[PDB]
């Protein structure tokens, strides 16, 4: 069964790498619409679905442990066509775009930290990448936006400490870009990796929303940060 | 599979030649492995022709006081024109002021009075133009001496200044 | 004379007459850039201790780098060196995918 949550003003990211002073800039790009219904998945018993992409994904998560530990993107999630894999070790992220023979229920397996329960073939990858943090920089919300345009995968991320609330709090925080990968891959399906500790897990929960082509009006203050935005097709005001 | 020979006392034509075959292809990706752009140092406080990682333009480079967010390369002002960049090599923020300019007008009493003339360069500093070099506050008058007396307006120069044929 | 040319007359009465435009040209040029990064080592493929035999040849796929071909010009006389689709004097200013 589904379970929805109202995302009030979430998923506003920096559109370009340009400094702007106290300026109201009107942009038109893929944004998650204001006051929308994001889907609140649990996957905890263990049932994580293979969701579509369609135009980017806003992905929020509230987990103090390390369970939501990467993603799987692709078009058939099989061999004979390529697919992207983001795994997230304790020290570094390893993005890998190979012809993975993905298993039915993919998960990592920690004691030792193995990989053979995710896939079973790694033939002919043309892209590798290693960066340090990517994750974990009361509870802390972690928000990501993935969008694949013109062969470029763009991941935007922001990790913010929040108080106890609806896990998508009433406020505003702009998402700053993380990587920009030249993959050259058709991406239409994705799902999330987990770790299972060797069977038994904790309690996962992630919020998935979909980006749409919208016109926004962002307001940059003196220091070049975004403090407010207005969705030009929400209400009358 | 027959083994080669490769004794050292073979003629050139039976010697082991190593071979590397490079094959370049340009298939789909908008950006991949590419050669190295050249880099010539930058001059400060001079009107130069600049290129900052793709941004092509003209202007004077000066030390800035703006603060970019680690992911931003350049800034634009109101009216959407680039006004600051970050040097790719040294990672410093520099403002871009444009090369001075403005109209040039000639003040003449008429050839039936005299052939002298003075020239005002509108909001041009008298150090960036290329006797009597007065610096009005609405140009940069050359060819007339500025006095502290006052007379009736003759040839209006602008901003409460004037010129005229006297002695 | 520039004023007389602007008015298209030979008599210029009293007053400011706008004639021309003053624009400053730029001294020279300044192309600056970022230090450096990956250099996609040819060295390995042009200096291996054991080349593979001809029926079972290697195939190194070269990923993202800046590719200075000026090197590869410090190995010998190269009994050959035939570039086919490209001309070898222009290699340092082109982008390739694979
Ligand atoms: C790019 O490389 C240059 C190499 O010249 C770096 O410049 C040096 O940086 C160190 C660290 O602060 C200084 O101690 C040196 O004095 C600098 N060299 C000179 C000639 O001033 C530069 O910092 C590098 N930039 C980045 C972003 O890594
Ligand atoms: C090709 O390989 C040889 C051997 O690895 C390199 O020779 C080395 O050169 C460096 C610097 O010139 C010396 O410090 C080493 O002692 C050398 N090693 C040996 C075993 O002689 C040679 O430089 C390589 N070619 C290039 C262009 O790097
Ligand atoms: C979210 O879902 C509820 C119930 O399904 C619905 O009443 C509401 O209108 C939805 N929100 C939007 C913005 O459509
Ligand atoms: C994660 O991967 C990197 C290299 O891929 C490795 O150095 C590191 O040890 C791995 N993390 C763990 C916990 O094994
Ligand atoms: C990668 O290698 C496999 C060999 O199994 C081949 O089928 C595939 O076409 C190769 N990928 C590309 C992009 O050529
Ligand atoms: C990607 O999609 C486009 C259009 O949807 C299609 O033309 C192209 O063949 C696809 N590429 C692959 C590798 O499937
Ligand atoms: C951010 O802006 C405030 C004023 O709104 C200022 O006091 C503060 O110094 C700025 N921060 C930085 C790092 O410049
Ligand atoms: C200008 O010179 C002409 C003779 O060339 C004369 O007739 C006229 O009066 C002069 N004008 C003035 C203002 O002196
Ligand atoms: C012209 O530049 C000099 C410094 O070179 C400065 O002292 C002077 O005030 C400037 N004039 C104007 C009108 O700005
Ligand atoms: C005009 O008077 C001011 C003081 O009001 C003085 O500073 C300036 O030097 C005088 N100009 C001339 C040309 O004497």
């Amino acid at each position: 069964p589904p379970a929805y949550t109202n995302s009030f003003t979430r998923g506003v990211y920096y559109p370009d790498k340009v400094f702007r002073s106290s300026v109201l800039h009107s942009t038109q790009d893929l944004f998650l619409p204001f006051f929308s219904n994001v889907t609140w998945f649990h996957a905890i018993r263990f049932d994580n679905p293979v969701l579509p992409f369609n135009d980017g994904v806003y992905f929020a998560s509230t987990e103090k442990s390390n369970i939501i530990r990467g993603w799987i993107f692709g078009t058939t999630l099989d061999s004979k066509t390529q697919s992207l894999l983001i795994v997230n070790n304790a020290t570094n992220v390893v993005i890998k775009v190979c012809e993975f023979q993905f298993c039915n229920d993919p998960f990592l397996d920690v004691y030792m930290e193995s990989e053979f329960r995710v896939y079973s073939s790694a033939n002919n990858c043309t892209f590798e990448y290693v960066s340090q943090p990517f994750l974990m920089d009361f509870k802390n919300l972690r928000e990501f936006v993935f969008k694949n345009i013109d062969g470029y995968f763009k991941i935007y991320s922001k990790h913010t400490p929040i108080n106890l609330g609806r896990d998508l709090p009433q406020g505003f925080s702009a998402l700053e870009p993380l990587v920009d990968l030249p993959i050259g891959i058709n991406i239409t399906r994705f799902q999330t990796l987990l770790a299972l500790h060797r069977w038994t897990a904790g309690a996962a929960a992630y919020y998935v929303g979909y980006l749409q082509p919208r016109t926004f009006l962002l307001k940059y203050n003196e220091n070049g940060t975004i403090t407010d935005a207005v969705d030009c097709a929400l209400d009358p005001l | 599979l027959q083994s080669y020979g490769f004794r050292p006392t073979y003629g050139v034509g039976h010697q082991p030649y190593r071979v590397v075959v490079l094959s370049f292809e340009l298939l789909h990706a908008p950006a991949t492995v590419c050669g190295p752009k050249k880099s010539t140092n930058l001059v400060k406080n001079k009107c130069v022709n600049f290129n900052f990682n793709g941004l092509t333009g003209t202007g004077v480079l000066t030390e800035s006081n703006k603060k970019f967010l680690p992911f931003q390369q350049f800034g634009r002002d109101i009216a959407d024109t680039t006004d600051a960049v970050r040097d790719p090599q040294t990672l410093e923020i520099l403002d871009i002021t444009p090369c001075s300019f403005g109209g040039v007008s000639v003040i003449t009493p008429g050839t039936n009075t005299s052939n002298q003339v003075a020239v005002l360069y509108q909001g041009v500093n008298c150090t960036e133009v290329p006797s009597n070099v007065f610096q009005t506050r609405a140009g940069c008058l050359i060819g007339a001496e500025y006095v502290n007396n006052s007379y009736e307006c003759d040839i209006p120069i602008g901003a409460g200044i004037c010129a005229s044929y006297q002695t | 004379s520039e004023t007389k040319c602007t008015l298209k007359s030979f008599t210029v009465e009293k007053g400011i007459y706008q004639t021309s435009n003053f624009r400053v040209q730029p001294t020279e040029s300044i192309v600056r850039f970022p230090n450096i990064t990956n250099l996609c080592p040819f060295d390995e493929v042009f200096n291996a201790t054991r080349f593979a035999s001809v029926y079972a040849w290697n195939r190194k796929r070269i990923s993202n780098c800046v590719a200075d071909y000026s090197v590869l010009y410090n190995f010998a006389p190269f009994f050959a060196f035939k570039c086919y689709g490209v001309s070898p004097t222009k290699l340092n200013d082109l982008c390739f995918t694979n």
